[PDB]
RNA sequence: GGAUAAGUGCUGAAAGCAUCUAAGCAUGAAGCCCCCCUCAAGAUGAGAUUUCCCAUUCCGCAAGGAAGUAAGAUCCCUGAA
RNA sequence: GCACCUCGAUGUCGGCUCAUCGCAUCCUGGGGCUGUAGUCGGUCCCAAGGGUUGGGCUGUUCGCCCAUUAAAGCGGUACGCGAGCUGGGUUCAGAACGUCGUGAGACAGUUCGGUCCCUAUCCGUCGCGGGCGCAGGAAAUUUGAGAGGAGCUGUCCUUAG
RNA sequence: CUCAACGAGAGACUCGGUGAAAUUAUAGUACCUGUGAAGAUGCAGGUUACCCGCGACAGGACGGAAAGACCCCGUGGAGC
RNA sequence: AAUGCCGGUAUGAGUAGCGAAAGAGGGGUGAGAAUCCCCUCCACCGAAUGCCUAAGGUUUCCUGAGGAAGGCUCGUCCGC
């Protein structure tokens, strides 16, 4: 009886800039926007959600001391395989699986989440490939 | 590498004498494919030894040859065959002597079996 | 840095100066044509490709033809790039020799090793023997897969399978002799690989 | 060495995938056909490039 | 006791 | 080589002094991330460069589906580095 | 200690083979305090990267001794590992010694001898193939997201007696 | 054995012919850390993983084979 | 739903095995030949793997046809 869309979405094209916002809190509301919970045609099967994309990912910042005590781990199917890096190590390098793993994080874990996880785009900055897309600038809600 | 083709070594040389002397009298036989590819370079190997035609190379090729009667009604051996037909044949030829023709497989083990003849 | 790549033929000894005697591999590794040049500005790195042991036409391919045809020459059996030669330094077309090295110089010797079949694990990975005797029946096994409590063998378990058919690079060997007229270049030691296999001669790591 | 579990059929019929086995090289003779495996002595007519050569 | 000697 | 641990510090106030620290700069280990070697785009995020082959026929009004083929590869055969 | 799991079976010691992990670090690396003149030391920090032995005795782990070494480190992984291996000891059926029991017999007291099955279905690991994808079909050359390997040290001469 | 390296034959490998057995709740049957009848392929959180085979190893499936032989109970039995 | 009884059919799986130790070639029969017949070499036993004669089996012995099932494959052959 309500409506349910499928194969009729409109998705759009989102620019958020990360210069001065945390990890953190633009992170749930790109997964929230990637979801689709913005959106009053949300169906929690179809994936309604639209495009994002992330420029400056270079300038995030996070308080506290987390620059030295966040750590990542990598590790393998081999034994003793444990990596780890600082937090400040995989912004200076490439902060952009930084971005991406915050998203990965916070989206759902299935054949959806993989799927909204492909319309995520992050970069450094402050230039974008997606011209061509005609992408506008997203406001983040606070 | 030369085959072993499941035999043992003592086998394996009384069975290549077998195959080299039944070819040097029949002209033509029908093994498989493997014991053709083994049998053609001992038997141009035995026709190069006939080539020469003195005593030294008749008595390196009678430890080879096995006694069987080549030419009935003339009391011929295998081993007078080399030294009277082959060798006086095969005089302007160097080398290929025989030539190896496969056939289809066997039916009771799936064998390739292969036409050797003396050309 | 520079390098050349060629077909190695197999080992000889030279006494050179003293009485000394020195184990001696010869490689024909000249004479090799510049094909392509790789720029960051295009391809995003620099490299060169080197071409070697040109062949007949039957054997190589219309796209192999028309790859060559840039620098004027044959189709070539082997390519291979090195990276990061000196750039520019080489045109396309012109062709490496075995001048370039002195005989007396460090270099790096890569090639693919020798096959050696499907093998058990005392041969692949050096594993120590079992006993034949005092009631043992436990000899060439690879061991114990490991503990109970994971449930699982753990990976990077050494086990038998086939060995050899890599590549294998000898480092810091030393150039005894090189040879001009006749394309061959003499290095000291033992080079990976089987006879009339392809050999890259790379200088070396300095220092 | 025991099996846990049995086989469920689509499990078998998934490892009797590749047990399946090829079509010979199988050209036409020349002689008569037909027809012929390649590099063998046609059964038929007994010729090989092409004399009868049985 | 608890011998593996089956049989 | 780069950032570092324990340590050694420089300039300095909270607290007119003093102070290795709360801001800013160093130095510092067979630890770490590279430089040494090897596998690596099924990295479904499937990347990149060079060079060939060309844009047929018949149905399906659209999507698409069959036959022959070019570049190229394979069946079959001689063999092993 | 308790008796929660297993008595329509969870094979138990010590060795062999293969290892992996944590430092409460044996050496090697960097330091602080020393009643550290120098060498050698003592104690406490940071550090698991690598390496941490050949025998005689005993089934032995352990332990003692011989000879080295830079050191011969502690533990966990069903006191790691018997569908990977051996049965010397425990731990069957025979027979003795000492002791107890009238006796049949008994002894974490001793000694001699004593059947260790399995053709791997699935997950795991080590290698090798066939498909399909990578918006045309191909032949080559490749960047590297990631991953694995390696990582140890002695002695001598100068500086300089 | 230090310390193992080759060679010969049979099996194992490929092909042709013939062709079982133990076992088996169904099964599209990853890993780590926890939780749980206190030791998880199936539970939770995360990390990985294109589909289907062939040759090997045996860590797990508290693997299979024998209603544990040890210990205890039965107002069971048998031998001395 | 008794480690139930009986019957049928799967899994393992086209997998293990096909049971000491020499065969090779040329002719013949036949729809079909590596396995049957003939010939020529080669090989094995030879205080036996030779000759016969008990116990035992009982027709298995010979000839002519046959090949369904039984020959751990095939079979034109056999102690069928």
């Amino acid at each position: 009886t309500p409506m349910a869309n499928a194969s009729t979405i409109e998705r759009k094209w989102l620019v958020v800039d990360a210069a001065g916002k945390t990890l953190g809190r633009l992170s749930s509301e790109v997964a929230a926007i990637l979801r689709g919970k913005h959106k009053p045609t949300y169906t929690p099967h179809v994936d309604t959600g639209d495009h994002v994309i992330i420029i400056n990912a270079e300038k995030i910042e996070l308080t506290g001391k987390k620059l030295t005590d966040k750590i990542y781990y990598r590790h393998t199917q081999h034994p003793g395989g444990l990596k780890s890096r600082t937090a400040l190590e995989m912004r200076t390098n490439y902060p952009e699986k930084m971005l991406e793993l915050a998203i990965k994080g916070m989206l759902p874990k299935g054949s959806l989440g993989r799927q909204m996880f492909k319309k995520l785009n992050v970069y450094r900055g402050s230039e974008h490939p997606h011209e061509a897309q005609k992408p506008e600038v997203y406001e983040l809600r606070g | 590498s030369y085959r072993k083709l499941g035999r043992t070594s003592a086998q394996r040389k009384a069975m290549l004498r077998d195959l080299t002397t039944d070819l040097i009298i029949n002209e033509r036989i029908e093994t498989t494919e493997t014991r053709a590819k083994e049998l053609r370079s001992v038997v141009e190997k035995m026709i190069t030894l006939g080539k020469r035609g003195d005593l030294h190379a008749r008595r390196q090729a009678a430890a080879y040859i096995r006694n069987e009667v080549a030419n009935e009604e003339n009391n011929q051996d295998a081993l007078q065959k080399l030294f009277s037909d082959i060798a006086t044949r095969y005089e302007e030829r160097q080398g290929g002597y025989t030539r190896i023709m496969k056939l289809g497989p066997r039916r009771g083990d799936g064998a390739p079996m292969a036409i050797i003849e003396l050309v | 840095t520079k390098g050349i790549l060629g077909r190695k033929i197999g080992m000889t000894q030279v006494f050179a100066e003293n009485g000394d005697l020195i184990p001696v591999t010869v490689i024909e590794a000249a004479p090799n044509v510049v094909l392509q040049k790789k720029t960051a500005e295009n391809d995003g790195y620099e490299a060169i490709q080197l071409g070697f042991d040109d062949k007949r036409e039957k054997l190589s391919n219309k796209p192999e033809k028309g790859h060559v045809a840039k620098a004027e020459t044959a189709p070539k059996r082997f390519v291979k790039e090195l990276r990061g030669v000196e750039m520019d330094a080489y045109e396309v077309g012109q062709e490496v020799k075995v001048e370039i090295f002195s005989a007396g110089e460090i270099v790096d010797v890569t090639g693919v090793s020798k096959g050696k079949g499907f093998q058990g694990a005392i041969k692949r990975h050096g594993q120590s023997r079992g006993p034949m005797s005092h009631g043992s029946r436990y000899h060439r096994r690879p061991g114990s897969m490991g503990p109970v409590d994971p449930n699982r063998v753990f990976k990077g378990k050494l086990l038998p399978g086939r060995m050899g058919g890599e590549q294998i690079t000898v480092q810091n060997l030393e150039i005894v002799k090189v040879d001009a007229e006749r394309n061959l270049l003499l290095i000291k030691g033992n080079v990976p690989g089987a006879k009339k296999s392809l050999i890259t001669v790379k200088s070396a790591v300095k220092s | 060495a025991v099996p846990f579990r049995r086989t469920s059929k689509m499990k078998k019929r998934l490892r009797r995938t590749h047990f399946k086995l090829n079509v010979p090289g199988m050209t036409e003779c020349p002689s008569c056909g037909e027809m012929k495996l390649s590099h063998r002595v046609c059964k038929a007519c007994g010729s090989y490039n092409g004399k009868d050569i049985n | 006791a608890a011998a593996a000697a089956a049989a």
